[PDB]
RNA sequence: GCAUGUGGUUUAAUUCGAAGCAACGCGAAGAACCUUACCAGGCCUUGACAUGCUAGGGAACCCGGGUGAAAGCCUGGGGUGCCCCGCGAGGGGAGCCCUAGCACAGGUGCUGCAUGGCCGUCGUCAGCUCGUGCCGUGAGGUGUUGGGUUAAGUCCCGCAACGAGCGCAACCCCCGCCGUUAGUUGCCAGCGGUUCGGCCGGGCACUCUAACGGGACUGCCCGCGAAAGCGGGAGGAAGGAGGGGACGACGUCUGGUCAGCAUGGCCCUUACGGCCUGGGCGACACACGUGCUACAAUGCCCACUACAAAGCGAUGCCACCCGGCAACGGGGAGCUAAUCGCAAAAAGGUGGGCCCAGUUCGGAUUGGGGUCUGCAACCCGACCCCAUGAAGCCGGAAUCGCUAGUAAUCGCGGAUCAG
């Protein structure tokens, strides 16, 4: 029924973040399918270690987008209400689905 | 010229990032830019207060800038007065929600850059430069450290002839990943010019 | 050729569509 | 070259010399800084100074001189030899 | 009836069913040629059958995905290499001093910063 | 950086061709990242310090 | 031959710096104006920018004309909020605005040989040192050396040495096997239906998908050896560090840059500072340095036919549809992206055309015709179609790279950025 993407940085809050989450909509009412890991991307970036010349030093750097996707089966309103009183990591972003 | 630097190497290795949210590509470039003035204001005042490290946290439209520093009452003032000033010149360049709190840094010789910081003050305080720096790594296997090492690096006690200097002791080993140590940068200015400085700490393998 | 620009590979080269290649 | 979807170009404050001293059945030198503009039918026969760097040169317009570009009369550097 | 092997080789996957009956061989539905035509390493994906006499005792459904067909006719063969255990944990003896349980685990290494392509570096004269 | 010349690229522009970036951090717009507002010299710099969310140091 | 840097010349200027390897497709991960420091013109003077001071007027502000290459300047009008006092006209105030003056701003002016920092390098080479003691009157030695071993100062044995600090190494990531949590937008072995398309029911088996763990230790065997180690094998997905990455010790070259930024100092501040349109970094008797495509039969070409990984995209990716030989234009469905799209992978495969030719090799340089981005393609762009079809039949002396999924060869992608 209800269906969150959890888009962040860390792989530790990340999966934090959808574990706590992941307790009360069971608790409270419903059957999950459970964590879901996804096609995380990566953006990387070379660069000229160096101010000036010398080219051909360089340095890498790899930002994470880290992917996460959980369904929740059979909403209860003992639940919904439930992970509106669960939110509390600070580096993801949270949304909410449902069709 | 030849190595690296100690954090930007331990990035969610044995360290952390100070400003610590999510953002999109609309976001990001903005959304960062702005911290970079949220952490121009903040330092440019707050240095007689002896600042740290500045996390920003981020949520929907909400900016959570603690503080680590010091002295946590030259940040405050009297009561409760000065603190304020800020708390909204911030709001007032944000425009939006300032959480700007206060985080003591209890021991002040076990984190490099204040370390950093008072030894750069003593350059251009017009010290003695070795005895400086001897002293500097002194107080840090003081507090009770497991590794020190502070590194001057200018045209030195007002010579032509530019040098540098040093000294440290105890483990200090920054080719072990799982060792914590704070790089310190600080950067004295003196009639001469100008002598970036810096300091190393270890406190322990984990 | 492959400095060709009339041709099969040619235009492949240059990441080019032309009559010489085509869009299916 | 020019998109003819596009029709030709030509910059106002330039053409505005041109079909006022053609409304008035007169010539002049002109003086204008521009070069990126493309010749039309009605300036054939005036005397047009177009810049390049530091002077303005003397081009008058004759017929098949029609499409191409002010800048391909007015060379922009100087080059005789090396001695 | 299906006896089912994992077989993988740099960057291509394949899938491997072994049902006792003739020696047509479906790889993603197509048969063993219509897939892998005037290609020679082609008809050695099978060599692992025929080290044990069996070519003409098991039928062979196949599926792969990524690389290219040498890369996963090398997992195909590793595929019918780890089959052979699933239905006789004792063919193990015969196939692994002859060589064929074994991932190639050699892979196209990275390309280097300042070298063309890893390895190969910038000509110079005037050195 | 030649101060005024942040400021050319500041404002907008007689006509939207003229849109170039700059550093935020430095005012060298040589080689900016349209994704930090900041080149590669500042990027380094300051991702040394951790001070970007999620800039790792990379390796494979 | 062309592409790109570079030397030298030339230039109103062709802005700067890089200098044997370790400058030369390097600062430029995007010079048409912009960038832009350069040159020629039209200009601005508390200045494109900061925190202000004093005198006088002004709310801020917003609209139009004139002259003009643009800037710039002369000028028409709309507007008259906020704070305090007051019944009131209206004075005082904060902001900001203009004129004059002053603080001063600003400089990609100089010196990298006055610095910061960061980079290159000998060099991922196995080295560099200190403590206490020992030994010399001492500088100093010993340790670290010798023999064995090691990718190593790795380790074993010996020694007047014993240990430690910075290096080696491990802890981090990638790839190789496998197990735990997981079944969407991915997956299809069995069963049901099937518009034959994993299309739908159903399932998450396996592939994949990211997070955490397991596993390799000279452990086992014969041999060699005081030992460390070494050689061959058994098991194992991996064997002696399994492959790859990040990781650069005390120091040197007064190596690199005041041209990212930072700053001592010398230097201008109605001018090097500032704004502007145009011109220039692309010029061309040459020379080097880097690469692209060739000179072709293991090939060129036109069809039909398969098999990838990685990354980007809601100010964009653009399935199809129509027009055009085509670039592309018009219309328009999907996609915050495992769901939609760039997407054609290409060498390979099937089938056929060429038959040693300056050639159906080769694809320069030209003539003309168009499309697109863009205020604007003459300097000075890319792409389409037509016609032009140059040098070169594998390269002097010299010289470069690579020890295995490497070398070669073939395609895809990203950053920069309208192009
Ligand atoms: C010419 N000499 C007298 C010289 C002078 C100065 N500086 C001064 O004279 C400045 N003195 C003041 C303080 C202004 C009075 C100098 O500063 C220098 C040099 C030497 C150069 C040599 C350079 C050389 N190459 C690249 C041209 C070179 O091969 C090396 C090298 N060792 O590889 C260099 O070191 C060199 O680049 C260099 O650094 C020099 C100077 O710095
Ligand atoms: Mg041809
Ligand atoms: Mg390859
Ligand atoms: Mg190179
Ligand atoms: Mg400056
Ligand atoms: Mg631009
Ligand atoms: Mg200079
Ligand atoms: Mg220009
Ligand atoms: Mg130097
Ligand atoms: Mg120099
Ligand atoms: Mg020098
Ligand atoms: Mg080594
Ligand atoms: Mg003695
Ligand atoms: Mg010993
Ligand atoms: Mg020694
Ligand atoms: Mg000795
Ligand atoms: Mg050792
Ligand atoms: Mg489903
Ligand atoms: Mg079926
Ligand atoms: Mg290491
Ligand atoms: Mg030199
Ligand atoms: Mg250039
Ligand atoms: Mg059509
Ligand atoms: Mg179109
Ligand atoms: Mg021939
Ligand atoms: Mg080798
Ligand atoms: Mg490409
Ligand atoms: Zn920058």
């Amino acid at each position: 029924k209800i269906r969150i993407k959890l888009r962040g940085f860390d792989h530790k809050t990340l999966d934090a973040s959808a574990q706590k989450i992941v307790e009360a909509a069971r608790r409270s009412g419903a059957q999950v399918s459970g964590p879901i890991p996804l096609p995380t991307r990566v953006r990387r970036f070379t660069v000229i270690r160096g101010p000036f010349k010398h080219k051909d030093s360089r340095e890498h750097f790899e930002l994470r987008t880290h992917n996460r996707l959980v369904d929740i089966i059979n909403p209860n309103r003992k639940t919904i209400e439930q992970l509106m009183t669960l939110d509390l990591p600070t580096g993801v972003e949270i949304e909410i689905k449902t069709v | 010229g030849n190595k690296i630097h100690p954090i930007g190497f331990r990035l969610g290795i044995t360290r952390d990032w100070e400003s610590r949210w999510y953002a999109g590509k609309k976001q990001y470039r903005h959304l960062l830019l702005e911290d970079q003035r949220i952490r121009g204001l903040l330092e440019k005042e707050l240095y007689s207060a002896g600042l740290a490290r500045v996390d920003i946290e981020r949520a929907a439209d909400n900016v959570a800038v603690t503080v680590h520093v010091a002295k946590p009452g030259v940040v405050i003032g009297r009561g409760g007065e000065r603190i304020r000033v800020l708390r909204e010149e911030l709001a007032k360049l944000t425009g939006k929600n300032v959480a700007l709190n206060v985080q003591e840094v209890q021991n002040p010789n076990l984190s490099a850059p204040l370390v950093a910081q008072r030894v750069a003050e003593q350059i251009e305080r017009r010290f003695a430069v070795r005895r400086a720096i001897k002293q500097a790594v002194q107080r840090v296997m003081e507090s009770g450290a497991k590794g020190a090492k502070v590194i001057v690096s200018g045209r030195i006690g007002g010579a032509e002839q530019a040098r540098t200097e040093w000294a440290a002791q105890g483990r200090v080993p920054l080719h072990t990943l799982r060792a914590n140590i704070d790089y310190g940068f600080a950067l004295a200015r003196t009639t001469y010019g100008v002598l970036g400085v810096k300091a190393y700490i270890f406190l322990g393998e984990v | 050729g492959k400095g060709d620009r009339r041709t099969r590979r040619g235009k492949i080269w240059r990441g080019t569509y032309g009559k010489y290649r085509p869009r299916k | 070259p020019r998109s003819l979807k596009k029709g030709v170009f030509v910059d106002d404050h330039l053409l505005e010399k041109v079909l006022e001293l053609n409304a008035k059945g007169e010539k002049r030198l002109i003086k204008t800084w521009s070069r990126r503009s493309t010749i039309v039918p009605e300036m054939v026969g005036h005397t047009i100074a177009v810049y390049n760097g530091k002077q303005h040169v003397p081009v008058y317009i004759t017929e098949n001189m029609v499409g191409h570009k002010l800048g391909e009369f007015a060379p922009t550097r100087t080059y005789r030899g090396h001695g | 009836e299906q006896y089912y092997g994992t077989g993988r080789r740099k960057e291509a996957v394949a899938r491997v069913f072994l049902r006792p009956g003739n020696g047509k061989v479906t790889v993603n539905g197509q048969d063993f040629n219509e897939y892998f035509q005037g290609l020679v390493r082609a008809v050695a994906a099978l060599e692992p059958l025929r080290a044990v006499d069996a070519l003409g005792h098991f039928d062979a459904y196949i599926t792969v995905r990524g690389g290219g067909k040498s890369g996963q006719i090398d997992a195909i063969k590793l595929g019918i290499a780890r089959a052979l255990v699933q239905y006789n944990p004792d063919y193990r003896a015969k196939l692994k001093p002859l060589g064929f349980l074994t991932r190639d685990a050699r892979v196209v290494e990275r390309k280097k910063y300042g070298k063309h392509k890893a390895r190969r570096a910038p000509q110079y004269s005037k050195r | 950086a030649r101060k005024a010349l942040i400021e050319k690229a500041k404002r907008t522009p007689k006509f939207k061709v003229r849109a170039y970036t700059r550093c935020v951090r430095c005012g060298r717009a040589r080689s900016v990242y349209r994704f930090f507002g900041l080149c590669r010299i500042c990027l380094r710099e300051l991702a040394h310090k951790g001070q970007l969310p999620g800039v790792r140091k990379a390796s494979w």
